[PDB]
This record gives structure tokens, C-alpha cells and sequence, in this order.
């Protein structure tokens, strides 16, 4: 390419489809994106995998006692009722409220 | 450099009435919400060189269920106020029989003044608000939801009723602005009612630390 | 934030022996007539008339940062050029310059400090567009202006005229909990923790988050899970 | 779409570019080409679609 | 009242909301069990739509116990889900829309 | 700006004042060596940096390969058809999509905007 071309073939649009085959150019910047893609999915793991594990060692304790109030391993109340309903989160329905609007 | 001046003390003027009816204290109607004018007309619209001088804003309140304990608050006229600026508060504190009162200081305390406020404080409970803090009644905002103070029987109540220790409810530490806005100690418990998505309202007890 | 290096345009220091001298050719300076050692400056019209400054509002503002150890001498806004020229009224001549660099980093000629760029747009969600209730008791969506900031000062922009101080939200934790206290930051918590995983369309049923931002706070004071 | 972004170009080249307000000469420029590009796309896109 | 408590709660306009039992889809159940055909005119008396609602919510009961506490507990821990009750089982839109007998 | 060496010692002359006659005068610090200045101008700093880049252009750059050219802006010196034309490399421009031209006909050196 010549210097300064800041046109959308010189800068990594791809105007032809899969079906037609990518020219020499398409097919160098079309491996440049994936690679960008691939190396997220390795990097994003350690992340993840880190903050799982510290968000699970903080509240890894905490549970539901027989008052229905929520109290971790040193009975401190963290909620009067699990999720201020004292419902299971299983059991719930998306409704409208029809006397709002 | 007047105006925003005076309206920077009008602001302050109704953030503390409104901060004294909310404390309990007992405050007129038309004071508890006066426009620009009224406090313009009556002190006379000139901050520096004039009538409004920091000296005369003085409120002393009396609380409701009795006229006997009052709270003053003060607004000392030096940026950095220090002991010998608060010791003629405490003069006119002993020369009266109010035990608390209030300071709006316009820049940071001295340390040893602090050191004379909390070293006082059995005897007389008086704390301090930087003016820049004033500037907005902070429990106006959306986030901060409905604080109240709970009574001693109310509070042994609470506890009798869960059947917990005072050391396992939630606890708030008293420096944070709510606390301080309400003015209250340690071991004081405060009822929080706040609006919840899931059941409708939902009531939290803070303990006080 | 506007420092004064923003509305400048170049600087220069020069040695006139004479006040009245004018080695530069100004009849601005003959009619509005102790060093011969003098900075001049000169600003640009553009960001000038954009942030709608005056020229009597800056030598205002120099002379009480500097307190009275030196003069400014502006031209009108009339002539085409925005000069103003600075002497030093009774160690000699470089400590010109190191005041020249201080008040040109750290001159605030508008704005407050902690916060470089403001942005200004109409809402599109409803979520941040204004909604009332009308006599009929309908929910109008109204749109109206919000400005989105990429510094934080949020006390010292709640504390001022004609900004609403019910709904500002910023999306510092830090800041907002020494400002309004510790169950403002828990619903604010809430609502950030809540917009990241929603904004991929994803539900998280709120028993979770609840949960979380109790545990973070249900101690008086921000406990970062670490 | 490609002739857009070519008259776009041209544009910016003489001065002729208008910076977005908020946003700097190359952050519009590089805004509107995107913009010219993405709407190919989808417009192709449902063409074939259809 | 319900309907002013329901817009101090969500300033946001939907009502879309998470509760935990579908009415509307009992409702209908209820009219395909029965065979209720609302075409003809109901049996069902309005006064025990309202005797049985107040009933109803006696009996679905998240706090225990009968001291002022524990009532106004009650009482907030399952606001949303009453509003929605009377909201729903009305005695208008019980006799017009649903002709349940 | 007029930077200028002693003429003895070959070294950097300072500024100095004449504080009898109030006279900038530049000194060597090793000698007694003074001169009478001619800029009363001493520090300048252009902060904009509204730099010229045709100073910097160099007409050798004409010879790149690499670089486009055309002819439908022709040399306002010598009217050469061909000329070359390249963007500018530094952050500090004040036009980002600016296009320098620089005629390509061997020693015309005409360089524009
Ligand atoms: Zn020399
Ligand atoms: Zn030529």
C-alpha cells in the first residue's frame, strides 16, 4: 500500500464473502483479527477463574437459619430475610403489575 | 463578590433548620422554608463589611418535649478556627445552661481544637460541620434512604424480639455523614426503611460503632 | 477545569528599562500610563469567547492568587490582539519564569479542579430521561439536558446553582461514601454491579446482588472482597 | 460505500471536515468512516437476508 | 392507595416485576378446569371475592408472631405480592374479564 | 532568539543586567567578555507549538518510492504538473489531515500546503 491510505480496503475491510474467497491482503487482516479473539479467550480465564474463587471465600459461609434470617459462621445478621422476600429464587415468575401504569 | 457569598449563607442557614427539625428540635414553619428574599431583606444582603456578619446567625433551638435542653450553632468569622476562637463558645456555654452546640467552621479545624472538642465531650456534647459539607441536605438525595433514630425501649424491644446481642446487628460507623448529620453516639441503634424491588419495603436496623 | 495555558496563545519576557518606554508597539499600554524586567502574553480569541471570559476577570484572579506582588496591564477586548503585560512593584529575573510556569499549570480560570472534560447530551433510555406524572396520571417520558463529566468532585458540584442535587450520581464507590454514607454506597453498589452484567442483556436475579453488596457493607465501612 | 468513504476522505483533505463537537478531527473522521462502513454491511447484510 | 405506594416504589415506568406465582396463568387454568364459558352471566358473588382476598392474605404469612414488630414485618415483607393479589383478584375485573365462578 | 558563543573562550553567553544603566548585556561566565544585546528577548515559549512543518520538509524526500503523487495540484513556482504529497508525522499539528506537497521536478524544491 502506498503511505498514508486510509482507505477501507488499505485498512482491513473485507469486501468479499467466504464463498468468494478472501484476496492475499483480506486474508493477512482477517488472521490479525482472530488472533486478537484467541488470545482474549486465553487471558480471560485467569481473571475469571481468580475473582470465582475470592468472591466464593468471602460469603462461602453465610446460609439461611431457622429465624428465615441470613447470618454467616459468627451469627451476624446480614439480612433480616433472604432477599428481603424470604422466597427461594427458583420458584419466582416474571409478572406485570397491572394497576401501575 | 457578594452575592454568591450570600447565597452560599442562605444555603447553609436552611440545610441547619432543616437539620434541627429533622434532629427534633422545635423550628417555626416559616423559617423551616424562607426564600432568598426573606433572609436577604432581613440581614441585609452584604456578607463582607456589613449587617450579615458571621457573628449574627446564631440559632439557639429548644427541643420539643421539653424548652430546657437547647442546641446553639456558631459560625465563626476566622477561616481556621482555633482554641482561642472556641473557648469563647465554651465561655458563653457555661454562661448559659444549654449543654450542645454546633460549629460551621469555613476551612478545617486546628488539631488541638478537635482535641478540645472530644476531650470535653462528657460534659459538653458539641461537635463541628465544614461549610463546604452544608452546602446540600445530603438525605434530599435519591440513594440515601429513610434514617431514624430508635429510642433506648425501642431498641431493647428490637432485641428481646430477635433474640440477638447488640454486637450482631449491622453496624454504621459514626463519622459517616448520615450519623453526623443526625448527631449521634456509639451503642445507638437507627432504624433504616428503604423501598425494595423484591417485596415492596424493606426495614434494616444499624448499630451505631 | 480551564487553566490559563488553555486560552493562551505564546509567551515572551523582554528587558524595557522604561515603563513608558514601550518597546512593543502598543498605544493600549500609552493611555493606561517598579521593573523594567516585563512578561507579555498573548491569547487567542477562540477559547476566549468559548469559556466567555474578561480580561478584568483574569487580573482579578492574578491578583488575589499572587497576592499583590505584581501587576497586570490588559488590553481592551476592542484591538484584534488579546495582550496583557505583567512587571514586579519593590533571585532577580528567573524567578519570573518559574512564576510564569506556576501560574500557567495552575492558574483555575474556570471550572473546578479534579475534572478535564464535560460532555453535554440529550438521553435516549428512559432510565436517565426525566419522568413525571401528568394530571391524568400518566408516566411522560420527558427528555432534558444531562451533562456526563470524566473527572469526579461530587461534593463541590452538588454544592452549586441550578445543578439538581437529588439525582447526580457518580460512579466512584470511594467518593460516594464519603459523601453520602454507607447505605447510599450499598444502593449504588447495587446499581453498578448491577449495570455490568446487564449490559451484556444477560438476567441475574436480584437475591444475588442484594446478597453481595450486603455482605460488602453490612460492616459500616467498604470491605473489598480481598 | 466505498465512493462515500473516497468523497469522505477528499473532504477531510481540503480542511473541508467539520470536527464533531466533543470529539477531535481524527475521532470524527475515523466515526464517520466507520459509520459508512457499518451501514454497508447491514444493508448488504439484509439483502441477502431477503 | 396500592396504586400510589406502587409509583413511589419504581419512578421507572415498567412494570414488568419478579413475583412468586403466576396469576394470570391460574386464572386460566382455573377457567379451563371449570368450563366457564364467559359468555353467560357469573355466580360468583362479589362480597366473596373481597372476604376471601382478606382471607387469603391472612393465611401467606413470611414473619411470625403477632407483637407490633413482627406485624409491620410482615406487613413489608410481602407488600409487592399483596399488591398484586387485590390488584389482579378484583371484584370489577373478577366479574368483566376472568367470570370465574 | 539569537543564541550566541563567546568569542574568546568559544562558551555560552548568559544574560545579564547592567543595573547602572539598566542594559541587558550577554557575559561569558569564564571571562569578562560582555556584549550589548539586540532582542531584548530573552525566554519565548510557544506553548500552542503552531509549528510550520514546510521548514522541515526536505525536497530529497521527493525521491521515495513509496509515496503517492499526482498531478492535479500543479507547482505555483515552475506550474511542473507532478508532485509528491505525504501527511504530517508529529502529534503536536495543528491539522491532522493535513497534505504536504512537494514538487517532484528535480531543483524547483518547492514545498507547500
Ligand atoms: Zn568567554
Ligand atoms: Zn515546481
Amino acid at each position: 500500500f502506498i503511505k498514508d491510505d486510509y482507505g477501507p480496503e488499505s485498512r482491513g475491510f473485507v469486501e468479499n464473502s467466504y464463498l468468494a474467497g478472501l484476496t492475499p491482503t483480506e486474508f493477512f487482516f482477517h488472521a490479525m483479527g482472530g488472533r486478537e479473539g484467541l488470545i482474549d479467550t486465553a487471558v480471560k480465564t485467569a481473571e475469571t477463574g481468580y475473582i470465582q474463587r475470592r468472591l466464593i471465600k468471602s460469603m462461602e459461609s453465610v446460609m439461611v437459619k431457622y429465624d428465615a434470617t441470613v447470618r454467616n459462621s459468627i451469627n451476624q445478621v446480614v439480612q433480616l430475610r433472604y432477599g428481603e422476600d424470604g422466597l427461594a429464587g427458583e420458584s419466582v415468575e416474571f409478572q406485570n403489575l397491572a394497576t401501575l401504569k | 463578590d457578594d452575592e454568591e457569598e450570600t447565597y452560599r449563607l442562605w444555603k447553609i442557614r436552611k440545610t441547619i433548620m432543616q437539620l434541627c427539625h429533622d434532629r427534633g428540635y422545635l423550628v417555626t414553619q416559616d423559617e423551616l422554608d424562607q426564600t432568598l428574599e426573606e433572609f436577604k431583606a432581613q440581614s441585609g444582603d452584604k456578607p463582607s463589611e456589613g449587617r450579615p456578619r458571621r457573628t449574627d446567625l446564631t440559632v439557639l433551638v429548644a427541643h420539643n418535649d421539653d424548652p430546657t435542653d437547647q442546641m446553639f450553632v456558631f459560625f465563626p468569622e476566622e477561616p481556621k478556627v482555633g482554641i482561642k476562637t472556641i473557648k469563647v463558645y465554651c465561655q458563653r456555654m457555661q454562661e448559659e445552661n444549654i449543654t450542645r452546640a454546633l460549629i460551621v467552621v469555613q476551612q478545617g479545624m486546628t488539631p488541638s481544637a478537635k482535641q478540645s472538642l472530644v476531650d470535653m465531650a462528657p460534659k459538653y456534647i458539641l461537635e463541628q460541620f465544614l461549610q463546604q459539607e452544608l452546602l446540600i441536605n445530603i438525605t434530599e438525595h435519591e440513594l440515601v434512604p429513610e434514617h431514624v433514630v430508635m429510642t433506648k425501649e425501642e431498641v431493647t424491644e428490637l432485641l428481646a424480639r430477635y433474640k440477638l446481642r447488640e454486637n450482631q446487628l449491622p453496624r454504621i460507623q459514626a463519622g459517616d455523614p448520615v450519623a453526623r448529620y443526625f448527631g449521634i453516639k456509639r451503642g445507638q441503634v437507627v432504624k433504616i426503611i428503604r423501598p425494595s424491588e423484591t417485596a415492596g419495603r424493606y426495614i434494616t436496623y444499624r448499630l451505631v460503632q | 477545569h480551564t487553566t490559563l495555558r488553555k486560552v493562551t496563545a505564546n509567551t515572551a519576557i523582554y528587558y524595557d528599562p522604561n515603563p513608558q518606554s514601550t518597546v512593543v508597539a502598543e498605544d493600549q499600554e500609552w493611555v493606561n500610563v517598579i521593573s523594567p524586567w516585563l512578561l507579555r502574553v498573548e491569547l487567542d480569541r477562540k477559547h476566549m469567547t468559548d469559556r466567555k471570559l474578561t480580561m478584568e476577570q483574569i487580573a482579578e484572579k492574578i491578583n488575589a492568587g499572587f497576592g499583590d506582588d505584581l501587576n497586570c496591564i490588559f488590553n481592551d477586548d476592542n484591538a484584534e490582539k488579546l495582550v496583557l503585560r505583567i512587571r514586579i512593584m519593590n533571585d532577580d529575573d528567573v524567578f519570573l519564569r518559574c512564576i510564569e510556569s506556576n501560574m500557567l499549570t495552575d492558574m483555575t480560570l474556570q471550572g473546578i479542579e479534579q475534572i478535564s472534560k464535560v460532555y453535554m447530551h440529550l438521553p435516549q433510555t428512559d432510565n436517565k430521561k426525566k419522568i413525571i406524572i401528568t394530571e391524568d396520571g400518566e408516566f411522560k417520558a420527558l427528555q432534558e439536558w444531562i451533562l456526563e463529566t470524566d473527572g469526579v468532585s461530587l461534593m463541590r458540584v452538588l454544592s452549586e446553582k441550578d445543578v439538581d442535587p437529588v439525582r447526580t450520581t457518580s460512579n466512584d464507590i470511594v467518593e460516594i461514601f464519603t459523601v453520602l454514607g454507607i447505605e447510599a454506597v450499598r444502593k449504588a453498589l447495587e446499581r453498578e454491579l448491577y449495570h455490568v452484567i446487564s449490559f451484556d442483556g444477560s438476567y441475574v436475579n436480584y437475591r444475588h446482588l442484594a446478597l453481595l453488596c450486603d455482605t460488602m457493607t453490612c460492616r459500616g465501612h467498604l470491605m473489598a472482597i480481598t | 460505500a466505498k465512493q462515500d468513504v473516497i468523497e469522505v476522505i477528499e473532504k477531510a483533505h481540503n480542511n473541508e471536515l467539520e470536527p464533531t463537537p466533543g470529539n477531535t478531527l481524527r475521532q470524527t473522521f475515523e466515526n464517520q468512516v466507520n459509520r459508512i462502513l457499518n451501514d454497508a454491511r447491514d444493508k448488504t447484510g439484509s439483502s441477502a437476508q431477503k | 392507595e396500592d396504586r400510589e405506594v406502587l409509583r413511589v416504589i419504581f419512578p421507572t415506568g415498567d412494570s414488568k416485576v419478579v413475583l412468586p406465582c403466576n396469576l394470570l396463568r391460574m386464572i386460566w387454568n382455573a377457567q379451563k378446569i371449570f368450563h366457564i364459558n364467559p359468555r353467560l352471566p357469573s355466580d360468583l358473588h362479589p362480597i366473596k371475592v373481597v372476604e376471601g382476598v382478606k382471607e387469603l392474605s391472612k393465611k401467606l404469612v413470611i414473619v411470625n408472631g403477632d407483637d407490633p414488630l413482627s406485624r409491620q414485618a410482615q406487613e413489608n415483607a410481602t407488600l409487592l405480592f399483596n399488591i398484586h393479589l387485590r390488584s389482579t383478584l378484583c371484584s370489577r375485573r373478577m366479574a368483566e374479564e376472568f367470570r370465574l365462578s | 532568539v539569537g543564541i550566541r558563543f563567546c568569542q574568546e573562550c568559544n562558551n555560552m553567553l548568559y544574560p545579564k543586567e547592567d543595573k547602572e544603566n539598566r542594559i541587558l548585556l550577554y557575559a561569558c561566565r569564564n571571562c569578562d567578555y560582555q556584549q550589548e544585546a539586540d532582542n531584548s528577548c530573552i525566554y519565548v515559549n510557544k506553548i500552542t507549538h503552531e509549528v510550520d512543518e514546510l521548514t522541515q520538509i526536505i525536497a530529497d524526500v521527493s525521491q521515495d518510492p513509496t509515496l503517492p503523487r499526482t498531478e492535479d495540484h500543479p507547482c505555483q513556482k515552475c506550474g511542473h504538473k507532478e508532485a509528491v504529497f505525504f501527511q504530517s508525522h508529529s502529534a503536536r499539528a495543528e491539522d491532522a489531515m493535513r497534505l504536504y506537497y512537494v514538487c517532484t521536478a528535480p531543483h524547483c524544491g518547492h514545498r507547500w500546503t
